[PDB]
């Protein structure tokens, strides 16, 4: 178990984050 | 260097964004996903997520676009209000503590359908200590490079 299926996941939070434009 | 359980890991991770296992990754899943999470991204936010790693430009993720940006992101360490961030997710009750019910219940949300035992071996690979929880000096040294 390298963990990579919960790794995904939590990657998505600084995936998403680099791309906010402030509303 | 990757591995064939390794692959099989990111293929099961897939399957976790493409709900309707058409083999693509659209905005809509992606922000399925997200609100699962607790998080609000915009359309605006979804289409440049997908830009990014898009590598054929056709809007959607397939598997091997998938696979390559997250192998690519695995090798980074995110800062650490991204990393403070993503914790708050799973430690719901915020006590500094990820048990086994928290992961079970993230992944439940997520609509995947784990049993006791695989969510104790991934409680078992992140815990560090022994305690049979993740803190978030574990969860952070797990999501290193
Ligand atoms: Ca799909
Ligand atoms: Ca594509
Ligand atoms: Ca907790
Ligand atoms: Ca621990």
């Amino acid at each position: 178990q390298d963990l990579l299926e919960l790794k995904s996941v939590i990657k998505l939070q600084a995936w998403w984050r680099g791309t906010m434009i402030r509303r | 260097q990757l591995t064939e359980e390794q692959i099989a890991e990111f293929k099961e991770a897939f399957s976790l964004f493409d709900k309707d296992g058409d083999g693509t990754i659209t905005t809509k899943e992606l922000g399925t996903v997200m609100r699962s999470l607790g998080q609000n991204p915009t359309e605006a936010e979804l289409q440049d997520m997908i830009n990014e790693v898009d590598a054929d430009g056709n809007g959607t993720i397939d598997f091997p676009e998938f696979l390559t940006m997250m192998a690519r992101k695995m090798k980074d360490t995110d800062s650490e209000e991204e990393i403070r961030e993503a914790f708050r997710v799973f430690d719901k009750d915020g006590n500094g503590y990820i048990s086994a019910a928290e992961l079970r219940h993230v992944m439940t949300n997520l609509g995947e359908k784990l049993t006791d035992e695989e969510v104790d071996e991934m409680i078992r690979e992140a815990d560090i200590d022994g305690d049979g929880q993740v803190n978030y000096e574990e969860f952070v040294q797990m999501m290193t490079a």
